[PDB]
RNA sequence: AGUAGAAACAAGGGCCUUUU
């Protein structure tokens, strides 16, 4: 983990591990499962 | 889940909807305009006279439903208490526009013509500015021998020119183009004939008493009949003036393609011809004397400072030539504020007996003689004003070839299509245009002739605009448009032409050039009527 | 450095104050935005004179002290007055003999849409001014050939991430997938002396296609149009061959072809055919010049008004022009409404076949290649329709299927013997309207087409009226022609709307838009064709 | 952009656009809702991350 | 001879000449002008009703269903009927669709909400209520909004609507606060000041900032219904309402029958302004507001009671002076009443009657309507009436379309006989005389088909462009050198293509703005022979410049431009020619004088108590920019404030310096111990 | 004196506010 100025007036905090799942798939996924 | 929200928050700070408005809490999901008790207490008041409250009027309004008998019936009710007036001119006629009467409309113009005499000297190049021309003019010895006379032809406040004359030669002679603030100079330029403010605090009705006091009693201008004069400046201003090039010009660029070519041709011809001409000569003289005027008073202001009226040409085919037009001063040009005044004077010469309707303005000084044989001397001293917005646009006046060019290009490309051919040479040579009437018939010239009138046209457009032309050519406009319609046997018709007519001669008031273009329009709607309909006599 | 000290001196010295200190603690940092405006506030009317008026000043010029020192440039060369201790005089002694920049090849890069413009300008050939009454139509175009074309956030994160990096927003969508573009852009402006805003202007015209709504003749492309004033006028036209610069209509048709593909492709799956659509279109990518794009970006930034393209732009959500079609034909309402109403028709004898039929008046513009038209309808009626092309078949087509779109004449009351019910409809098991069957039919061959145009009344031509008079091989006059049908000379210009519609799409790739009406349909597109697309990437199985 | 529903889709799927919309009009609140109840419902999906 | 110039008309087409009559080629060109103007407003109100106000205690007549005095109706009548207003909307309603409002109130309200109270800057000049005085908005709102804070607390909000809330909460408090050499008002001189609407010469309004939101979220609603109409012109401009008039006159030519002949009306609309009532505009926006959020519905209905309560200031007042002229009194409106004695006949019949109603320096006045305030929603209201159709029309086989924009239409009639050519024009001025629109007889006429005019454009079986119009904008407007001369080309490029300008006239129009330029900065061509300090050193020094071609103009340069290249800048072609060490020296970033226009060295930049907070604002957006390089660009923004960026971008800077660059530890120690210092000593003291 | 319009200027503050 480490804190990082982004822009501008931000500061935030990161962490080194890639966490880009799909999101129009699981969002598709449960609005298909809601209908049911 | 922090990623998203990251987004989401950049893109709602982004577009400024980060506020509870859109990102409320459970409680905070009532926003409302926060109603007041006066904003009530007015709206309340100013609900139509039926109703009483502003609820019984959006009640009656979110239900109104439409019962078309009734708004017809009130339609034709109203319809029936109007009866609104159609009329067909070809029934009821245009009656001639009356002029108003009185003396002869004087000349208004700063800078005299035709009468204008001037004088040449070969051009310096090192000595290019003002007051090293208006020097070396007056080096020679011709400009040091005028000594006017204590009586003028006409006119009023002799003394006071012939002194600022006087004054002005001791200046030049100096080599310091500075005038003292003396008795003539003082009342020429009103240096202190400026009302001073007296405070309403400070009053009461004895000092009403000890000196008058009422509502200023504001006086309209006066009624000035047709000029008989203006005919023959237009005359004159179509001929050519023995020298070629008055008005500056850039220098033509290169070229590619055949557009480029003909254009450049087109440009050629027409500059070509409007540079020998007399108008184009008061066109360099505005730009120089204006601009030499201009760049001082931004610089020596509270200084009565000399400037020369001059110009610059070109003999014809050779060498160059700085002419003399007069000499003008400028008052205290202290422009504090935009649309400002500032007092000038003008001295400009002449060979030829002075009108008294027409240069009414002036007070001439016959002045000793003139070579050419020898010729007497005529000294028009005037005292005109001018402001910033006229500097500027006289200095811009060179905008009159745009138009003039478009003008007729308009012709010679709409004549050249309806061909599919290039006809724009055989239109300038041969196309006929009326350009008045001599023995009772109708004159007509080639375009290549009809230039100038249009350049003249342009030029006294850009110097006598006032409020009254701008509402004249305002209100013509109708009447040509109903020419049209008369020439296609189009029925028009109108509602109220009487009050047309009343309006356009309420802007006719003491300036030649309405006056003159009323009576042309006349004259014209005349010569129509023996071709055409809608028109009395 | 000691500047750094500086500023933090500067910095402690206003948080000394009481005011600013208050407004800074306060709030957030937006308002400096708003501060901006507070502050440096005048205008002046005319600003010609007041130029003139400041020239002609003692010394109108200002320069910092430091630049004229580092400089080293002499006081006053020959007795004049380059500064008290600025003419504009200076700043030519600078231009003749002065300190010299390292290079200045940078500003070709700076300005590239302009050397762009220059450099295409170079290469026409000019051919002959000729004259005569130009057609001129006024519709929207385009007038700056772009690649890449982006939207206002996508530039704004471009020009942050090029130039100013320490300040850079978190990472986008966009930059993550467009990194060549970025790393082109940045490798460029990278440790250079430049005024750093300028070239942030320069990047945002690099990518704004300049859309204007402007009189037009002729082909419609960029390239012309960035100069059309000097290639034609209302009386004038000045020939030149424009067609092999900044080529940008291969792209657009090669896109149009591959959503043709995918749209054909996805029609097989009856239950999910909007899915398999979709993931289609998010597998697939091309190359553009250099770079290569994925699809969807592509579509989004397009503006082809096309049933494959709004199909797609449904799918996807984007949103779309208020444009309707049917066929290889375009429409416009200009005003009107109604609703739906049912009608049977005999497709031989007895076999009832329903079709809905819109019911009030409704004007529409109408564009087929070449030809344009402003025609009306009227409860299943065809009112009235005015046509300003200029060929005869383009003009006898748009007639017949404006006549199709309303379903007028009596073939609708009782359709041709030689329709059948095999084609009428489920030809993939989808029932096939009436009206895209006449439509097949009148494509099928050109003696339907003429028995069509039979079917609307024909009337003799009455004086006068011959030259605004259409026959039936669309004569420009005869001596009997088609029942109110207007011909004019001149095309109808093309209107104009600022909206912006939602629009879904249904199982059947049916597109409504808040309406009964049917946008776009895959039956409304060319049977198929096999094309060898060169540089995409169909990563499908 | 000038609907709501566009502003939130340019962020959000717009499947749960339509979804909030829905939700919405049901309970018969503002549209100006489409947003947060948007975010809500995708933060759950997204949550769930099958 | 006397030479007459309109002869070119006896055998010419009209419309080819017309532009030579506009004098467009020369220099264009209180209280007696607002005391008429009001008086013919209380007049045209035909009805006497008088209500008594309780706020303000001053007699209100009613300019809303009150008709009374049905004399010679030809002329302006001031007084409407809801009930056809209404009607007329209803029409108008049906023929767009179902729910036709309702979308146009919604694409407002998503932008009213989310809008910036930092627009408002970006408008005229509007009237300040702490000075008296007009003012740039950015003054007056930084002014307004300084006085908020001294009265009550800091405004947090950052939104329209919050301003609007504000606005009304300050309506009821007592006492208001702002700065002055910082005098305090009680409710009512406040509740006055904040109505004045004050006038500018030019003439035109010049309302309050504490209306002007409101007129804007109105002015919008209007703006998104007008957009949709296909019969209006006011929003759009040029092209655009030529095609409009195309396609409305092949639709007409096309509809009419062969027994049916059209007509054509060019209208001008008199006393637009007067006769206007804000009443009718509340009841509109009130059926239009009958579906949408109840918010809408207030907000809208705000500004047209304001409108129907403004007061009006008198300006200047009357001048006295002597016989003579030498003395000379000057007197404010206020103290008019007590001079009542010492003033022209005219003038005091003209002041007697409103005595009543005047107020110290305003006269209220509860309707009316003044010019720039509501154009689109008159425009709309002005397009309802030609949507009517009714029984009696379609009987006798007439129809009349049009186009209106603000106080100047053009009518399309259709009928079978001139007996019902001239009934149905009747029935159209009945119909807009029961909504306060009138007609003037005068400057209004028509003809048969293919001969009108809409807004100074004549139209015939061609449009001539007028031409006048844009002649002014043929001038350098004055910023530098390098803008100079582009916007030039690029004004002429534009009239090229939508005026029709010829190649000739742009070429003469080029010629005349490169001489005037030349000019204006004293430049004149090496060749020439303008001697001048600046032409000495440079004809010299051209002898070191190898390359005459690639010379700059303002240095000395010749014209290489012409038709095929307006659309690109002198610099770009020369760049090739251009000496290595002139372009080097040219272009050289740093120097010490250093939009579509190239940046070079020719580009140069050549009441108190307010300077003060303007120079506190400088400093801080200043140092701001100077820390960060992209503030002017992509607007910042965050949860941060100033302070708190600074604080720590400064010390990544720091530490990134001390790494690697060249800092040394003591320098970075003290710079971070000043940084604490400043950040202490910001929070402890406020 | 003069300008122009449907009112304003005819300097204002305490000594200051040359190249078509």
């Amino acid at each position: 983990k480490v804190r990082l100025f982004v822009g501008q007036g931000s500061v935030r905090t990161f962490k080194r591990t890639a966490s880009q799942r799909a999101a129009s798939s699981d969002v598709n996924k449960n609005v298909k499962k809601i209908k049911m | 889940i922090f990623s998203f929200l990251a987004t989401a928050a950049d893109f709602l700070r982004k577009e400024n909807m980060f506020n509870e408005i859109f990102l409320p809490d459970n409680e905070e999901t009532i926003i409302e305009m926060k109603k007041g008790k006066t904003f009530l207490e007015l709206r309340d008041e100013s609900v139509p006279l039926p109703f009483q409250t502003y609820e019984q009027m959006k009640d009656y309004c979110e239900k109104f439903k439409g019962n078309p008998r009734e708004l017809a019936s009130k339609v034709s009710q109203m319809q029936s208490n109007i009866k609104l007036p159609i009329k067909h001119y070809e029934q009821n006629k245009f009656r001639q526009i009356r002029l108003p009467k009185g003396p002869m409309a004087p000349y208004t113009h700063k800078f005299l013509m035709e009468e204008a005499w001037m004088f040449t000297k070969i051009s310096d190049p090192e000595r290019s500015r003002a007051g090293e021309i208006l020097i070396d003019f007056f080096k020679k010895g011709n400009l040091s021998a005028i000594r006017p006379k204590d009586k003028p032809l006409q006119g009023k406040y002799p003394i006071h020119y012939k002194n600022l004359w006087n004054q002005i030669k001791a200046a030049i002679a100096d080599r310091t183009m500075v005038i003292n603030e003396n008795d003539h100079s003082e009342f020429l330029g009103g240096i202190g004939r400026a009302s001073k403010k007296i405070p309403e605090i400070s009053l009461t009705q004895d000092v009403i008493t000890t000196e008058g006091l009422k509502q200023s009693e504001n006086k309209l201008p006066e009624p000035r009949s047709f000029p008989r004069w203006f005919n023959a400046e237009w005359m004159w201003a179509i001929k050519d003036s023995d020298l070629t090039g008055w008005v500056p010009m850039a220098e033509y660029p290169p070229a590619d393609n055949e557009l480029e070519d003909y254009a450049e041709h087109l440009n050629k011809t027409m500059e070509g011809v409007l540079q020998g001409t007399n108008c184009a000569r008061e066109m360099g003289k505005c730009i120089l004397t204006v601009g030499a005027l201009m760049t001082e008073c931004r610089l020596f202001p509270g200084k009565i400072k000399v400037v020369p009226i001059y110009a610059r040409s070109k003999e014809r085919k050779p060498s160059e030539m700085d002419c003399l037009f007069g000499i003008c001063v400028k008052s205290k040009s202290h422009l504090n504020k935009d649309d400002g005044m500032y007092t000038i004077i003008t001295f400009e010469f002449s060979i030829r007996e002075p009108n008294l309707e027409k240069h009414q303005k002036y007070t001439v000084f016959e002045a000793g003689h003139t070579t050419v044989r020898e010729v007497p001397l005529y000294l028009y001293c005037r005292t005109t004003a001018l402001s910033k917005i006229k500097n500027d646009w006289l200095s811009k006046a060179r905008r009159c070839f745009i138009t003039t060019m478009d003008t007729v290009e308009t012709i010679c490309l709409r004549e050249s299509a309806k061909a599919e051919e290039n006809l724009v040479e055989k239109t300038l040579n041969e196309k006929q245009m009326w350009i008045g009437k001599k023995n009772g018939e109708l004159i007509a010239q080639p375009l290549r002739e009809a230039l100038r009138v249009q350049l003249v046209q342009q030029f006294y457009f850009c110097i006598y605009n006032d409020s009254q032309l701008e509402g004249f050519c305002n209100e013509q406009k109708k009447i040509l448009m109903a020419l049209e319609g008369d020439k296609k046997n189009k029925s028009s018709f109108g509602f109220n032409p009487e009050g047309l007519l009343e309006k356009i001669e309420e802007c006719l008031i003491n300036n030649p050039m309405c006056l003159f273009m009323a009576q042309r329009l006349n004259e014209l709607v005349i010569e129509a009527s023996k071709r055409g309909a809608k028109f009395f006599k | 450095m000691s500047l750094l000290l500086t500023i933090a001196k500067e910095y402690k010295r206003l948080c000394q104050d009481a005011k600013a200190a208050q407004m800074m603690t306060v709030g957030t940092v937006s308002n400096y935005t708003t501060f901006k405006k507070w502050t440096t506030s005048r205008k002046e009317k005319n600003p010609s004179l007041r130029m003139r008026w400041a020239m002609s000043s003692k010394f109108p010029i200002i320069a910092n002290k430091r630049m004229l020192e580092e400089a080293q440039i002499p006081k006053e060369h020959n007795n004049v007055a380059l500064w008290e201790d600025a003419s504009a005089s200076c700043i030519n002694y600078w231009n003749f003999c002065g300190p010299c920049v390292n290079n200045s090849e940078v500003i070709k890069e700076v300005y590239k849409s302009r050397f762009g413009r220059l450099e295409r300008r170079k290469e026409i050939m000019w051919k002959e001014l000729r004259f005569t009454l130009v057609d001129r139509q006024r519709r929207r175009v385009d007038t700056q050939p772009v690649e890449q074309r982006l939207r206002t956030g996508e530039i704004k994160d471009l020009q942050m991430w090029t130039l100013f990096e320490d300040e850079a927003p978190l990472a986008s969508k966009f930059i993550l997938d467009n990194y060549g573009l970025v790393k082109e852009m940045r490798s460029k402006f990278a440790n250079k002396p430049l005024n750093k805003e300028v070239v942030a202007h320069m990047l945002e015209k690099q990518f704004n296609p300049e859309s204007r709504f402007l009189p037009v003749f002729g082909a419609i492309r960029p390239e012309r149009m960035e100069l059309i004033h000097a290639l034609g006028g209302e009386t004038w036209i000045q020939e030149a061959n424009t067609a092999g610069i900044s080529n940008v209509d291969q792209r657009k048709n090669d896109i149009r072809a591959v959503c043709r593909k995918v749209c054909l492709a996805a029609n097989a799956s009856i239950m999910n055919a909007k899915s398999k659509l979709v993931e289609y279109i998010k597998s697939t990518s091309m190359r553009i010049g250099e770079t290569e794009r994925k699809l969807e970006e592509l579509i989004l930034e397009t503006d082809d008004v096309s049933p494959e393209v709004t199909l797609c732009k449904s799918a996807l959500g984007g949103q779309l022009g208020k444009t309707l079609s049917f066929g290889p034909m375009l429409l416009k309402k200009i005003s009107g409404s109604g609703v739906k109403v049912k009608d049977t028709v005999y497709i031989q004898g007895v076999r009832a076949v329903q079709f809905e039929y819109w019911s009030e008046q409704e004007e529409f513009y109408g564009e087929y290649k070449s030809a344009t038209a402003l025609f009306s309808r009227k409860e299943r009626s065809l009112e009235w329709i005015t046509i300003g092309g200029g060929i005869n078949e383009d003009r006898k087509r748009l007639l017949a299927m404006c006549m199709i779109f309303c379903r007028d004449g009596d073939y609708f009351k009782d359709a041709p013997a030689t329709i059948t019910m095999a084609d009428l409809s489920t030809k993939l098991g989808r029932e096939i309207p009436y009206q895209y069957v006449m439509m097949n039919w009148i494509q099928k061959s050109e003696d339907n087409l003429e028995a069509l145009l039979y079917s609307r009344g024909i009337v003799e031509t009455n004086p006068g009226k011959m030259g605004s008079s259409m026959g039936i091989d669309g004569s420009k006059r005869a001596i009997k022609s088609l029942r109110a049908v207007t011909i004019q000379s001149g095309k109808i210009d093309m209107p104009e709307s600022k909206e912006k519609i939602h629009l879904e799409l249904s199982d059947n790739l049916e597109a409504f838009d808040s309406s009964g009406r049917i946008v776009a349909t895959i039956l409304d597109l060319p049977s198929d064709k096999k094309v060898t697309f060169q540089d995409v990437s169909f990563q499908h199985p | 952009s000038k609907t709501f529903a566009e502003i939130a889709e340019a962020f959000l799927e717009p499947e749960a656009v339509r979804i909030a919309k829905e939700a919405v009009e049901e309970y018969g609140d503002h549209e100006r809702k489409i947003i947060q109840i948007g975010i809500h419902f995708q933060v759950c999906c997204m949550f769930c991350d099958e | 001879m006397e030479i007459n110039p309109y002869l070119m008309f006896l055998n010419n087409d009209v419309t080819s000449l017309i532009s030579t009559t506009y004098p467009y080629t020369g220099p264009p060109p209180s209280t007696k002008y607002t005391l008429e103007t009001i008086k013919r407003t209380y007049d045209y109100s035909r009805t006497s009703v008088e209500k008594t106000s309780k706020v303000f205690n001053i007699p209100r007549r009613k300019f809303c269903n009150c008709l009374e005095d049905k004399d010679e109706l030809v002329k302006p009548t001031g007084n409407v009927d809801i009930s056809s207003l209404l009607g007329l909307a209803e029409m108008m309603e049906k023929r767009m669709g179902e729910g036709f409002f309702k979308h146009c109130v919604m694409e407002a309200e998503t932008e009213i909400l989310k809008m910036h109270f930092s627009r408002l800057t970006e408008g005229r000049q509007t009237y300040d209520w702490t000075s008296e005085r007009n003012m740039p908005a950015a003054t007056a709102l930084q002014l307004t909004v300084d006085a908020i804070k001294e009265t009550e607390g800091p405004f947090k909000g950052t939104t329209m609507l919050e301003y609007c809330n504000k606005m009304i909460e300050m309506l009821d408090w007592k006492e208001i606060k702002f700065k002055k050499v910082i005098d305090s008002i009680k409710h009512d001189e406040f509740l006055i000041r904040a109505l004045t609407i004050n006038t500018m010469a030019k003439a035109i309004a010049t309302p309050g900032m504490i209306v002007r939101p409101f007129s804007k979220i109105v002015e919008t609603v209007a703006q998104k219904i007008c957009e949709k109409l296909k019969e209006s012109g006011l929003p759009v401009g040029g092209n655009e309402k030529k095609a409009k008039l195309k396609t409305t006159v092949t639709s007409l030519n096309a509809r009419m029958n062969s027994d049916q002949f059209a007509v054509n009306i060019t209208g001008d609309n008199s006393k637009w302004n007067e006769c206007q009532q804000p009443e009718a505009y509340l009841a509109l926006l009130a059926y239009i507001t009958k579906d949408s959020s109840d918010l809408m519905k207030d907000l809208c209905s705000v500004a047209p009671v304001l409108f129907c309560n403004k007061f009006v200031k008198l300006g200047q007042g009357i001048r006295l002076s002597n016989k003579r002229k030498t003395k000379e009194v000057i007197i404010k409106a206020e103290k008019m009443g007590k001079y009542k004695n010492l003033m022209r006949e005219e003038y005091k019949n003209l002041f007697e009657p409103l005595e009543k109603y005047i107020q110290k320096d305003v006269c209220f006045l509860p309707g009316g309507m003044l010019m720039g305030m509501f154009n689109m929603l008159s425009t709309v209201l002005g397009v309802s009436t030609l949507c009517y159709m009714d029984e009696e029309l379609k009987a006798k086989g007439c129809f009349w379309t049009g186009l209106q924009s603000s106080d100047d239409f053009v009518l399309f009639a259709v009928a079978s006989n001139w007996s019902n050519i001239h009934w149905t024009i009747r029935r159209f001025n009945a119909v807009c005389k029961l909504i306060g629109i009138n007609m003037s007889l005068e400057k209004s006429y028509g003809s048969l088909p293919e001969l009108f005019e809409f807004t100074s454009m004549f139209f015939d079986g061609e449009f001539v462009s007028n031409l006048a119009m844009e002649l002014p904008a043929f001038t350098t407007a004055g910023v530098n050198e390098g803008v100079d001369f582009t916007a030039a080309m690029s004004i002429i490029k534009t009239n090229m293509i939508n005026n029709s300008l010829s190649p000739s006239t742009a070429l003469m129009a080029l010629r005349i703005c490169l001489q005037e330029f030349r000019a204006t900065y004293r430049v004149h061509p090496w060749d020439s022979r303008v001697k001048g300090g600046r032409m000495k050193i440079i004809n010299e020094f051209i002898k070191t410049i190898e390359n005459k071609d690639g010379l700059l103009i303002a240095d000395g340069g010749k014209l290489m431009n012409n038709i095929s290249t307006l659309h690109i800048p002198e610099e770009v072609l020369k760049f090739e020619k251009m000496d290595e060490q002139y372009r080097n020296r040219v272009f050289n970033p740093k120097n010490p004088f250093t939009n579509e226009a190239v940046v070079s060295t020719h580009s140069f930049r050549t009441m108190r108590a307010m300077m003060a907070e303007e120079k506190r604002y400088q400093m801080v957006c200043d140092m701001f920019k100077s820390v960060f390089e992209s503030a002017d660009i992509n607007p910042p923004i965050g949860a941060m404030s100033i302070g708190e960026a600074i604080e720590e971008k400064l010390l990544e800077r720091a530490k990134m310096k001390r790494d690697i660059g060249a800092i040394e530890d003591s320098e970075y120690e003290e710079i971070k111990d000043i940084i604490r210092d400043a950040k202490k000593a910001r929070l402890e003291s406020r």
